[PDB]
């Protein structure tokens, strides 16, 4: 805001979102269309983390699935694997167990709505990372988790879409990089 | 409805647009059209003089509007719509925040990378320049395109 | 407690054996703990015999009754009469024990504790300290028996091998 004004850190032009405060981790203040105003921030935070935690595993997997396949499973481009496993019924097994865990999760969301638990804490810290000795680290880690999650969700999105246009696997695209098919060759007119 | 405070006010609103529409909107619009037209005019003139490295082969000689009809097939135009649209959604938030009471003045996105407006006085002179060049640019762009429609010729070519 | 995240269910209390506070769904809030406790022991007790039966029956068949390729098949190869005879014998045992107080409100109206049929023909409930520990062992083995039976049976219906047999040749789908 070249003219002086009170304003949000991430975007100079817009005012700091109301009810958006530094307290949730990773708050650069960017909620340009308030969603936080329409729905509670804690319910939204639970979503950012859940999507992210799902995404972070997915980014690793799409890359790992390209390089390696468990021997019992066939090696196919990952998007194809979902079709193979869905016929196999492997995906139903992932769906059933993930749903069971989610039902416990849905109860915890209801508690998050009624005070009680902080968004996204399932108290899953089997290892001692951020243990009471390491309790200082939790604030820092929280920031990393949102940041890794925000990035992963963008990255997976990218890997899958880029892969559809290129028809080229992400590791392969890196090492051999080509324009979307036909562009060097094609003339629009 | 027209008062001295807006920069560039010579008092010219014959059709009384100011009376029906918030000036803040009208101004944000005049600058936005102007900023786009200035770039458009520059581009149309640049395009005739130079082209990026592989461009001529894919598009050939099409220029001005014809290039757009050819460009859309490349998808160069789409990338431009998607990215420009993403900037615009923030721009819609900006107009909304400004229309809701807010600090931002119409047309201010906070882009001053070289700190050119740091002096308060110099900024005012620059603001008048920006509306005036922009008002000219829009007139020019329209002219170049109409000239194109009728002559089928790029503006530098028409001069040639 | 069992779910760290959720608050421990209120009606759950340390008194019942094997209360780890695991009622995320909170059915206990809605229904009496005793009625549920009776069902949990009763499903667990029926299952304990269930698992024992699946293992025994594949190995042993009455000369009197025909044998099925699977313990599950043995239920089918048995005459129709046998099932209905047993079904009635079992129902009566329910009647005698519950004193005809079968419905949830009726049962327990005259005390009866929870899930107690007063069956200790061999006297083992003589000492209280063992009886608690015995209650915890009973409920844990009953829940384990519920899960195992479901597994032994579903694998048998699917594969068709016997539970002991399935170990000898896994033959995964
Ligand atoms: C722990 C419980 C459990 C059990 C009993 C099963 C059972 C099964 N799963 Mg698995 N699964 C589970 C949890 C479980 N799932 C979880 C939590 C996930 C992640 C969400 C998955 C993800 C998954 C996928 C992605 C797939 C399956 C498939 C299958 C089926 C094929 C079995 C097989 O590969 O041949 C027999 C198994 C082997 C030869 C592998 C070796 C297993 C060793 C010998 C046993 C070790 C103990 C075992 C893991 C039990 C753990 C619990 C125990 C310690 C108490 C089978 C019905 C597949 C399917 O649908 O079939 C096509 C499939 O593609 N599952
Ligand atoms: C990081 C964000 C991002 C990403 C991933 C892309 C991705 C792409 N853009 Mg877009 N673009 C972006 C931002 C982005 N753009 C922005 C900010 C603008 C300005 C508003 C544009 C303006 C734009 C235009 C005008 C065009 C593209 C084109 C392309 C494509 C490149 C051609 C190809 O197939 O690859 C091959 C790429 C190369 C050989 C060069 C790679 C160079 C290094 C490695 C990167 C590709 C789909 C072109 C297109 O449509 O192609 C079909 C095209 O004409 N983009
Ligand atoms: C679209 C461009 C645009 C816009 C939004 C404005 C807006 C404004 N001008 Mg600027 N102006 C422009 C172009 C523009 N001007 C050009 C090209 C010139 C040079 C000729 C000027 C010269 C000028 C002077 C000298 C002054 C203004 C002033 C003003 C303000 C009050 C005038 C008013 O109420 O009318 C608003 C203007 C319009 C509504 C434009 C109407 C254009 C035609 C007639 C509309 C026809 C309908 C249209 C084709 C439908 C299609 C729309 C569709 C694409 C969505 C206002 C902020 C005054 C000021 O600063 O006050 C503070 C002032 O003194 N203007
Ligand atoms: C209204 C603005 C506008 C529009 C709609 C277009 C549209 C088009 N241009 Mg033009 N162009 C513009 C401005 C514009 N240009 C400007 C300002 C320049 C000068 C740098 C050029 C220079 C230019 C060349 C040399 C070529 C095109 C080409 C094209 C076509 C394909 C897009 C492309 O690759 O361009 C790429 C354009 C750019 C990378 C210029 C972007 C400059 C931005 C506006 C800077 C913004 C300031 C920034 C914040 C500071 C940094 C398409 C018809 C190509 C074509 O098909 O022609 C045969 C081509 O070869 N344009
Ligand atoms: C004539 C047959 C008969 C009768 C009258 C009963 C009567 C009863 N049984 Mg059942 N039971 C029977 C045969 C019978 N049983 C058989 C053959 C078995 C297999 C060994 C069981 C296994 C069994 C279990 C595992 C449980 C009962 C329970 C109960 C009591 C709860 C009443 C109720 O809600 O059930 C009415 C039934 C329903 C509302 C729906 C059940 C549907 C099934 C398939 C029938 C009641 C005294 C429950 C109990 O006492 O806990 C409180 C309990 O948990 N019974
Ligand atoms: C959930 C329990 C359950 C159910 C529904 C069945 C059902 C069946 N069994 Mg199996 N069986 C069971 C438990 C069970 N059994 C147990 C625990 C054993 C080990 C002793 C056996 C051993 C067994 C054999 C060896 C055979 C069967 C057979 C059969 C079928 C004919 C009925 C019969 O002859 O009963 C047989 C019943 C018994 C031998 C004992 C009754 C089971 C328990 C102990 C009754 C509980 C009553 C009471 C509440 C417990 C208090 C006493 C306690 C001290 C034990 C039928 C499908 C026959 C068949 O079809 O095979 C081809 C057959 O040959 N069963
Ligand atoms: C591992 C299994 C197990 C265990 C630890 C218990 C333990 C207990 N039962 Mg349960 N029960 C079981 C299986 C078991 N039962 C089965 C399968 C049935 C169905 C026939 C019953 C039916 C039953 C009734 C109807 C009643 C009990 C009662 C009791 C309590 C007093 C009896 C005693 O001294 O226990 C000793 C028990 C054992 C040593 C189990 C025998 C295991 C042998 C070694 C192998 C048998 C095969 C005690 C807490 C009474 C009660 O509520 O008391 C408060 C009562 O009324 N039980
Ligand atoms: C960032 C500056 C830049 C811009 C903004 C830009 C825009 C466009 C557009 C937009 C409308 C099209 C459609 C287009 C098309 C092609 N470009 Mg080009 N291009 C740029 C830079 C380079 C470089 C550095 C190279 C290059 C090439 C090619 C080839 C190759 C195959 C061919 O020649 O058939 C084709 C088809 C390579 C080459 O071989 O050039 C002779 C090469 O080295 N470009 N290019
Ligand atoms: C914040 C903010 C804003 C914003 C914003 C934005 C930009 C929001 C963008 C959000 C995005 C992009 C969220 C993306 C989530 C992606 C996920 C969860 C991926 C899941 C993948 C899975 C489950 C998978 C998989 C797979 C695997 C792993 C491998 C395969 O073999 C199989 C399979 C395909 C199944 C704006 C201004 C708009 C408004 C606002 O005022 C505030
Ligand atoms: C924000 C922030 C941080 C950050 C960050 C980062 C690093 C963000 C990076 C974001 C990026 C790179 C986003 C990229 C968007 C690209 C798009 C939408 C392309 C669309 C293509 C289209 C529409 C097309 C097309 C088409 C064309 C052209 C023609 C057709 O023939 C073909 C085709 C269909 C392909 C982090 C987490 C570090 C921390 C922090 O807490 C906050
Ligand atoms: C009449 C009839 C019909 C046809 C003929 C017939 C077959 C002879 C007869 C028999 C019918 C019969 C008797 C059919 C028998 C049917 C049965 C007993 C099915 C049991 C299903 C149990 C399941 C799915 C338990 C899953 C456990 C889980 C998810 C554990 C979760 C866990 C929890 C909660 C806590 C810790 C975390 C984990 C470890 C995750």
């Amino acid at each position: 805001a070249v003219f002086q004004g009170d304003f949000s850190e991430s975007v100079p032009f817009l005012k700091t979102p109301t009810n958006l405060d530094g307290s949730l981790p990773g708050d650069v203040g960017f909620d340009p269309l308030g969603f936080s105003e329409v729905f509670d921030i804690r319910v939204l935070r639970e979503a950012e983390l859940k999507h992210g935690r799902i995404a972070m595993l997915a980014t690793l997997g799409y890359l790992v699935q390209e390089a390696y396949v468990f021997p019992f499973f066939d090696k196919v481009p990952p998007i194809q694997a979902h079709d193979v496993l869905v016929k196999s019924g492997g995906m139903s097994q992932i769906l059933l167990w993930t749903s069971f865990l989610e039902i416990f999760g849905g109860i915890a969301l209801f508690q998050t709505i009624q005070g009680r638990r902080y968004p996204g804490d399932f108290a899953f810290d089997p290892l001692g990372l951020s243990q009471g000795k390491n309790a200082e680290k939790l604030e820092r880690y929280q920031l990393a988790e949102i940041k890794h999650s925000r990035l992963a969700m963008l990255a997976f999105s990218g890997f899958v879409h880029q892969g559809f246009i290129t028809k080229q696997g992400v590791l392969e695209q890196l090492g051999n990089f080509k324009p979307i098919p036909g562009f060097p060759e094609a003339t629009f007119f | 409805g027209l008062d001295g405070t807006y920069v560039g006010d010579v008092g010219f609103d014959p059709l009384g647009f100011s009376s029906i529409i918030d000036m803040r909107w009208l101004r944000e619009a005049e600058l936005k059209h102007g900023r786009v037209c200035m770039l458009a005019a520059t581009g149309m003139i640049v395009q005739d003089v130079y082209q990026f490295p592989g461009v001529t082969k894919s598009f050939g000689d099409a220029k001005m509007t014809t290039l757009h009809d050819v460009a859309v097939k490349q998808g160069s135009m789409q990338q431009l719509l998607v990215w420009l649209g993403l900037l615009e959604i923030f721009g819609f938030v900006a107009i909304v925040q400004m229309l809701q009471g807010s600090d931002r003045q119409p047309g201010d996105f906070g882009f001053d990378p070289l700190n050119c407006a740091a002096n308060p006085d110099t900024l005012a002179r620059r603001q008048l320049v920006e509306l005036k060049n922009g008002r000219l640019a829009m007139i020019a762009t329209a002219g170049m395109l109409h000239h194109f429609f009728i002559t089928g010729k790029g503006p530098i070519q028409l001069i040639t | 407690n069992a779910m760290p995240f959720l608050e421990r269910p209120p009606k759950l209390d340390g008194s019942l054996a094997g209360d780890v506070g695991f009622d995320p769904v909170g059915f206990s809030n809605y229904f009496d703990i005793r009625w549920l406790r009776e069902a949990e022991l009763k499903h667990g007790r029926v299952c304990m015999l269930g698992v024992t039966g699946l293992l025994v029956q594949e190995a042993i068949c009455l000369p009197q009754f025909a044998n099925g390729k699977t313990p599950v098949d043995d239920f089918f190869v048995v005459p129709a009469a046998g099932l209905w005879q047993v079904f009635f014998t079992i129902g009566a045992v329910e009647f005698f024990s519950n004193g005809f107080k079968l419905t949830p409100g009726d049962m327990f109206s005259e005390g009866r504790e929870a899930g107690d049929l007063g069956f200790d023909p061999l006297g083992c409930g003589k000492n209280p300290d063992a009886l608690a520990r015995r209650r915890l062992v009973e409920v844990k083995n009953g829940r384990l028996a519920m899960i195992a039976f479901g597994g032994m049976l579903h694998q048998q219906l699917l594969t068709g091998q016997g539970t002991l047999e399935q170990l000898a040749n896994f033959k995964a789908i």
